[PDB]
């Protein structure tokens, strides 16, 4: 069952964050109400005190306040935050931090960004190859609605397949077809048909001498 | 505004 998601951020190690489209209006409503509350209780007159693991509000580069979590306090001028509804990280001064009121907590609405990786593909170990794959994904899916299916859990993030909204083409499989990534095989019998399809695309990418396979194998 | 889901 492929669910609609909005892809927000692509990491340098080929992970990505998504928002669930089904809860997008709930997030927007929370953000409108939180920002109305911030306007009546300006952080400048509030004296929040940032600490690691503590939630906060953080003012992003669009001049709007968002929900965040403090990850590291380097100095008063350098507080490292993670925007819990988007997945991006930022270093900011204390002038751009405030209290997250309980009315807008993750108990009221869960963190809206979830981190995933692509199922059935290996992240390239070579830096330039990895950059090529990340750049392809950023161009094709960053800040777009896609369809997502969770395939398997791992010792890290869950691994998923993504489809383009329009064509319904499998995004990860596209990378394999382009020779941008290698296939990661698994043993589960329910993945055998899809892994078979990915390996077939990989062999065709090798024959076409694309990207990873430009000079042969 | 900021790119985000349009539910």
């Amino acid at each position: 069952s492929y669910k609609p998601v909005f892809v927000t951020e692509i990491t340098d190690d080929l992970h990505f964050y998504v928002q669930d489209v089904e809860t997008g209006t709930q997030l927007e409503k929370l953000m409108e109400n939180m920002r109305n509350d911030i306007a009546s209780h300006p952080p400048v007159e509030g004296s929040y005190a940032p600490r690691r693991g503590e939630f906060c509000i953080a003012k992003f580069v669009d001049g709007e306040w968002y929900r965040a979590r403090v990850e590291k306090v380097e100095s008063p001028a350098k507080i490292h935050v993670f925007y819990i509804d988007y997945g991006n990280r930022e270093v900011l001064p204390s002038t751009r931090l405030g209290t997250l009121s309980p009315a807008f907590s993750t108990r009221v609405l869960p963190a809206q960004a979830t981190e995933y990786a692509f199922a059935f593909i290996q992240v390239p170990q070579d830096d330039d190859a990895r950059t090529d794959a990340v750049d392809s994904v950023v161009r094709d899916i960053q800040n777009t609605q896609c369809l997502l299916n969770v395939e398997h859990l791992s010792a890290g993030c869950p691994h998923v397949t993504l489809q383009f909204a329009d064509s319904k083409g499998d995004v990860g499989l596209g990378l394999v077809k382009e020779g941008l990534v290698m296939v990661e095989v698994r043993k589960e019998k329910q993945f055998q048909k899809v892994i078979t399809e990915y390996l077939n695309a990989q062999e065709s990418a090798k024959s076409a001498r694309l990207n990873l396979w430009r000079y042969g194998d | 505004g900021r790119a985000r889901a349009r539910a």
